């Protein structure tokens, strides 16, 4: 998978 | 899916994508019904048997997508949870009775050409459409075979099996919450869900108004596409006052 | 009423008029 924004993370 | 093919753009805009945080990977389907909720089935989250007990942050929601593993940036939409209700009565000790939970989202999501509740069933549309033969569509980026993944969302129409013939064809007891779906062993086309659907929806379109209803979900089965075999799902309707109840006190 | 309206119409085909490659399977099969 390709990596997710890191403000979601939260 | 098994047996499906390729869905098209904008073809099932209430398709959800249940994300696990770390390690980042899929872990299940899901449907937007509103602009602040999201329905799956409850062994997504909850499940002894293999130690499976997620909570609102080990989990994101992503709305819009068609690739399975891409950021389609500016097209999808991820949401953090707020609140994960899982019926009650679900028995994952047996049969994955009421197998159903529900999941609020942080902040209400922007509809657009990707992004689209499909419609939750009343009485009159159950009734008229929840009958042997009648055919749904089943969407997800599960696997293709028994275990070989699909780069984009899958898609597969199944008819509805009478009620008889599901419960013979497992030791499983089955109950009313739940209904089954596929092709008999003798009908030549064959398709099916599979690991990684589950949580996906079971829809249907209205000959009447025009509109998709939700009428199940993608709960279990054994095997996948195996002839005499057929998917279960969970009965949407008769929980829907469950769901009522929860979004208008929630 | 049961359902909030618009829910179910999709923007690239019902609100277009357009159908997608295999929905007439669906409504062929309602009898
Ligand atoms: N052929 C299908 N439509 C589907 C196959 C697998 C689906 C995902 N569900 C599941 O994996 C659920 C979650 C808990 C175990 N599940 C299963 O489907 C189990 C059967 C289940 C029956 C109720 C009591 C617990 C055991 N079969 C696994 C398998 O055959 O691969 S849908």
């Amino acid at each position: 998978y390709e990596p997710i924004p890191e403000e979601f993370a939260q | 899916i098994v047996e499906g093919s390729d869905a098209e753009i904008g073809m099932s805009p209430w398709q959800v994508m249940l994300f696990r945080k770390s390690p980042q990977e899929l872990l299940c389907g899901a449907s937007l019904i509103s602009d602040r909720w999201v329905l799956t089935a409850a062994h997504c989250l909850l499940y002894p048997p293999w130690d499976k007990n997620f909570t609102e942050n080990d989990l994101l929601v992503r709305i819009g997508k068609h690739s399975r593993t891409r950021y389609e940036r500016n097209i999808e939409k991820i949401s953090m949870l707020e609140k994960i209700y899982i019926h009650p009565r679900y028995n994952w000790r047996e049969n994955l009775d009421r197998d159903i939970a529900l999941m609020k989202l942080k902040k209400p999501v922007a509809f657009s050409d990707y992004i689209h509740p499909v419609c939750l069933p009343d009485r009159e549309t159950a009734a008229s459409l929840l009958q042997a033969g009648y055919k749904g569509r089943v969407t997800g980026w599960g696997n293709l075979k028994e275990t070989g993944q699909p780069s984009v969302l899958q898609v597969v129409n199944l008819p509805i099996v009478e009620r008889p013939v599901c419960k013979d064809s497992t030791r499983i007891r089955i109950t009313d919450n739940m209904f089954c779906a596929g092709y008999k062993p003798d009908e030549g086309k064959r398709g099916d869900a599979c690991e990684g659907d589950s949580g996906g929806p079971f829809v249907m379109k209205s000959p009447f108004n025009n509109r998709w209803y939700q009428m199940g979900i993608v709960s279990w089965g054994e095997g996948c596409d195996r002839d005499g075999k057929y998917g279960f799902y969970t009965h949407v309707f008769r929980l829907k006052k469950w769901i009522q109840k929860v979004i208008d006190q929630f | 009423g049961s359902g909030e309206a618009d829910c179910g119409l999709r923007p690239l085909f019902e609100k277009k008029s357009l159908e997608d490659k295999t929905e007439r399977e669906l409504l062929e099969s309602y009898i």
